[PDB]
């Protein structure tokens, strides 16, 4: 078990990493809690990276659990593309009332 | 492909692709309509998971929207909602048809 279901269900993980990704994923269903970390993300760019916005990228990306949150990440060259980050914990609106009352 | 009354079905998630293309009955299968309303009503526990053949022959189909959001609202919100989607909705797919495809935004719409 590469995941843990402690946060979010894996499906819904899976289709907020999607919904970042505008390209469609060619190993979409190949993907499941035992193998999220190994397996890298073929996409079919027929449009844009969402990550780069170059016109494709050479190399497949990678996702990697860490610290709560999974990180998108480019094989090869990693400089040539940015580094994306999914949280799983907190409606985005508390984190934003935790800043405002943060600044006090 | 003007019409076609039998429909491309997967029996659960994971099939692959050499068993799709091969038609393996284990996990693919050919229903016409009459006879797949047939085995549904016969098979409620049934996993059904319509699909196509081939993409490069048959890639009409018709519109369809998907919404899964996790909250439980009335029936006002609900229709509310249902209309104003679906407005929203036709005005992009015409305004998309009228830009590239060509097609008439009053027609599809
Ligand atoms: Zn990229």
């Amino acid at each position: 078990k590469l995941w843990e279901p402690g946060f979010i269900s894996f499906e819904d993980a899976i289709k907020r990493v999607s919904k970042i990704f505008i390209n469609s994923i060619i190993n979409f269903n190949d993907l499941d809690e035992n193998n999220f970390t190994t397996v890298p993300l073929v996409i079919d760019y027929v449009t844009p990276c969402a990550l780069c916005k170059k016109r494709s990228h050479k190399h497949p990306h990678q996702l990697s659990l860490e610290n709560g949150a999974i990180r998108i990440y480019k094989t090869g060259n990693p400089h040539s593309c940015k580094v994306k980050i999914v949280p799983l914990d907190g409606n985005k609106l508390f984190n934003i009332a935790q800043r405002i009352l943060d600044t006090n | 492909i003007r019409g076609n009354d039998v429909i491309f079905v997967l029996k659960t998630i994971g099939v692959p692709s050499a068993c799709r293309q091969n038609e393996d009955p284990r996990f693919v299968e050919a229903f016409k309509c009459d006879e797949l309303e047939r085995y549904i009503d016969n098979n409620p526990e049934c996993t059904l998971f319509e699909s196509l053949r081939d993409e490069e022959a048959y890639s009409i189909v018709r519109i369809f929207m998907d919404v899964d959001l996790d909250a439980c609202l009335d029936e006002i919100d609900y229709l509310t909602a249902i209309q104003d989607f679906i407005i929203e909705v036709s005005n992009c797919v015409a305004r998309f048809a009228f830009t590239e495809c060509g097609a008439i935004h009053e027609n599809v719409i």
